[PDB]
């Protein structure tokens, strides 16, 4: 009898439906993400810094201070074997 | 001095040496030497789990940790010849296990 | 003769370990799980 | 006397660095592509989501 | 929405990202990180499923 007016209510729809979690989650999501692995700070000195950039990042990743490590051991209790027997 | 205090020593600075020298800065991604302690986690997780099966299992999942790994890393220092015994003396051990 | 000495100094480094992996070394792997999982259901 | 137990545990991490470190090698990059894939696509595929 | 596809274009680190940004731009991931603790409950839920316990056993 008259004209309905569902093409608009779009106003208090935009809360309700369920992508719009999702929407305000991305769009939170996305701005404080730095853009390309800006602010790395490659290098830092901490005179034990570059034995873990050299040893301890994901590139490197070999056992290798382990063995470094197997040869502290062996760096170790043999002096003591100089102190002792 | 003793030189047992002296490798209880290298227990904590091999324990700092599996996360904080293992932690390239903080990354998502979980790198080659953090998959090490990743697995361990897992693995005592669901251990633990389906061991105790209680509804409040987790709040003892932190001490069956650390008496596992202090056995873990304790049982691969003397493992290098030149070397003390660190978990052979019987009186510490069994000492341990009446505290527990 | 040094059961004092060993039992003293492993359990210092006992209640050492048990608050130093609750406060540090567990949940620096947890927030790992948690940022993961955060990231994957977004 | 002891030279002898290190000779065996310098044949032993010989055989570690031939037999075991290639093959926690493969084992660590799987599990590393295959984080890194999975994240990569839950991204991409939120990207598809907010352009539904 | 188009801003949001161009800010999602160009800072996707996807390899690279750290933690502690994560943190920085969630408190709910320190919240509910901290809450977990606190109850205790260390299981992770739903995670099994698209990734891996990738366990020995």
């Amino acid at each position: 009898v008259s004209t309905l007016i569902p093409p608009k209510v779009v106003s208090s729809k935009n809360i309700g439906s369920a992508p719009n979690a999702k929407r305000i989650a991305n769009v939170v999501h996305f701005y404080k993400s730095l853009p390309q692995g800006p602010a790395p700070a490659i290098k830092a000195n901490t005179r034990l810094a570059r034995y873990k950039a050299k040893y301890f990042d994901g590139d490197n990743a070999s056992g290798k201070p382990l063995w470094h490590f197997a040869l502290g051991i062996i760096a170790f209790g043999y002096s003591m074997e100089y102190y002792f027997h | 001095l003793t030189t047992f205090s002296l490798y209880t020593i290298i227990v904590l600075l091999v324990i700092t040496s599996l996360y904080t020298l293992t932690n390239n800065n903080n990354k998502i991604i979980g790198s080659r030497w953090l998959i090490s302690q990743e697995a361990i986690y897992d693995t005592i997780m669901n251990m633990t789990k389906g061991q105790i099966g209680g509804k409040n299992w987790g709040l003892y999942f932190p001490m069956i940790f650390t008496l596992f790994m202090f056995i873990f890393i304790a049982n691969l220092i003397s493992m290098i010849p030149y070397s003390f015994a660190l978990s052979a003396h019987l009186v510490f051990i069994i000492s341990l296990s009446i505290v527990i | 003769f040094y059961f004092m000495n060993q039992l003293t100094y492993g359990f210092l480094l006992m209640i050492t370990l048990l608050i130093l992996f609750s406060q540090f070394f567990l949940p620096m792997i947890l927030r790992l799980y948690v940022s993961r999982l955060f990231i994957s259901k977004l | 006397d002891e030279s002898i137990l290190l000779l065996t545990f310098l044949g032993f991490t010989g055989l570690v660095a031939k037999y075991l470190a290639p093959a926690y090698k493969d084992f660590a990059d799987a599990r590393m592509k295959k984080v890194s894939d999975v994240l990569n696509a839950s991204r991409n595929k939120h990207v598809e989501a907010v352009k539904d | 929405l188009q801003s949001t596809l161009d800010n999602i274009q160009s800072a996707r680190p996807f390899d690279e990202l750290t933690v502690d940004d994560l943190t920085k731009i969630k408190p709910e991931i320190d919240a509910k990180v901290e809450e977990m603790v606190k109850k205790g409950k260390w299981d992770v839920p739903g995670y099994k499923d698209r990734f891996g316990n990738l366990n020995v056993m």
